[PDB]
């Protein structure tokens, strides 16, 4: 407790570096 | 008498005799008869307060007595966790070597203190640095039965550093006095972490300005581009740092730079939507139309995220209101999609169009009614779209609103006035694809009208 973020593991999860990517275009195709 | 009084209360931790002697005009890197400083007393005795304001006062932190031991060896060896913190926390070398060769893991780990050893070998301690005598940790610690610190070096092995490095920790307090005792010491402003991040990066993220701006009068990178191609200002419009954004600003960050996924700081500051943060990136000449990897422009990412202020804001810099992605889908496709009916009725009242077709030929009709979005359907038609158009395949919002079997979306459509005899490519009807997923209400609902 209040020292977890001095930790790389800690700091890259906080960051958030999927925040800054394009996810996806989801479509659902309705067919199969 | 003055120095021998110094190093007696910095052994004392008498901090106010000290601070005294020191304004007097004490020199701060005095040694006693054995080599050793008020920091070297100080870090035996565990007095983290003193050791904290002599290294305020510029003392030497790497300064060895006559046995060759820094403060973290003496610290080490007489097992204050603190201590070794703060030292660490300052820049203190954790692979130092004294004149036989120990290293203040040896220290720690001959000595049976854990906590020591766990820190330390957070921080980088190579665990392969052996004495004189050959001797290792590990072998110093089984010949003196440390069963804890065996165990818990031999788990270890080589993970290295977990720890982030000391001006990144400094960066995310916003303490701006470790920082210039760590500038001091090694003049790299720039100093990347696993990942790849500087501590201005840090200080965007958390909009810690005096470090902030101690570290760009230090010669920080502001437009640092790691591979990912995450700048500072692209954390601080993601984060909502209005003041970070305005201060990276003026130290010259670069407006159009381009993350791995081609995503410009206006990009996140309208992902998120950053009002404030978008209306000064878009007066300093961010560009509105920039895309991502897949066509998404920001006005995209607004819609996405159901910021209603932030779809008005960027339509009144004249954003093109009808911009598709890679998959031909429009601001109000999205909104259909995500079921923001508030985005779609800004986005329909400012003229745009209610039958676009994405790339199977949908229109955001369609989509509302496959997702069962109800207000959005009404919206739409309120707004002149299309009842019956079709698709590539000849769907029409009846027949997706059948197949999905969303209760309300048939009966308003229904009632509307939508013929539920239409065909498919295939010759089916809306109630042929009821009955296909077994949507016994629906299929009822279409039998009460003329299907």
């Amino acid at each position: 407790e209040e020292l977890q973020d001095d930790y790389e593991d800690m700091m890259e999860e906080n960051l958030e570096q999927e925040e800054y990517e394009d996810p996806d275009i989801p479509e659902s195709q309705m067919e199969e | 008498d003055a120095a021998t009084s110094f190093l007696r209360a910095a052994r004392s931790g008498n901090l106010d005799k000290a601070l005294d002697h020191l304004r007097n005009g004490v020199d701060i890197n005095t040694c006693n008869q054995n080599g050793l400083n008020g920091l070297h007393l100080a870090s035996k005795e565990g007095h983290v307060k003193m050791v904290v304001e002599l290294l305020h006062k510029e003392i030497i932190l790497e300064t060895t007595t006559k046995k060759g031991n820094t403060a973290l060896h003496i610290a080490a060896l007489a097992g204050q966790d603190e201590v070794v913190r703060e030292l660490v926390n300052y820049g203190a070398n954790v692979n130092a070597q004294s004149q036989k060769g120990f290293t203040p893991l040896y220290m720690a780990a001959q000595e049976n203190h854990l906590e020591v050893v766990k820190f330390l070998l957070e921080n980088g301690a190579n665990q392969n640095v052996a004495t004189e005598d050959g001797f290792t940790p590990l072998a110093v610690a089984l010949q003196q039965g440390h069963e804890n610190v065996v165990a818990h070096l031999i788990n270890y092995g080589t993970k290295g550093k977990v720890r982030l490095p000391a001006l990144h920790i400094a960066a995310r307090n916003d303490d701006t006095r470790t920082a210039a005792v760590l500038l001091q010491n090694d003049p790299n402003p720039d100093v990347l972490s696993k990942t790849g991040f500087t501590p201005l990066h840090i200080a965007a993220h958390y909009e810690n300005l005096n470090v902030a701006q101690l570290l760009l009068n230090r010669g920080a990178s502001v437009n640092f581009t790691p591979q990912n191609g995450i700048t500072p200002l692209h954390i601080a419009s993601r984060r909502g740092n209005v003041i970070m954004v305005r201060l990276l600003l003026d130290r010259g960050a670069q407006i159009e730079t381009k993350t791995k996924d081609e995503l410009t700081p206006l990009h996140c500051a309208a992902r998120n939507g950053h009002v404030r943060i978008s209306e000064i990136l878009l007066d300093h000449g961010a560009p509105i139309q920039a895309k991502t990897k897949n066509g998404l422009s920001p006005i995209h990412m607004a819609a996405q995220g159901d910021h209603l202020d932030c779809v008005r804001l960027l339509l009144q810099y004249d954003a093109e209101i009808d911009d598709i992605t890679l998959d031909h889908l429009t601001p109000l496709h999205v909104a259909a999609h995500c079921g923001h009916h508030r985005v779609a009725k800004v986005l329909l009242d400012k003229g745009a169009k209610p039958n676009s077709r994405a790339l199977n030929g949908f229109t955001p009709l369609h989509i509302a009614c496959k997702k069962n979005h109800v207000r959005v359907m009404e919206l739409l038609l309120k707004t002149g779209a299309s009842i019956d158009a079709v698709t590539e395949s000849g769907l029409t919002p009846l027949h997706v609103a059948s197949f999905m079997g969303h209760l309300p979306i048939v009966k308003n459509l229904l009632q509307r006035g939508a013929s539920p005899n239409v065909s498919n490519v295939k010759v089916e009807t809306p109630l042929h694809m009821a009955a296909r997923a077994g949507h016994t209400e629906v299929a009822k609902y279409l039998l009460q009208n003329k299907a």
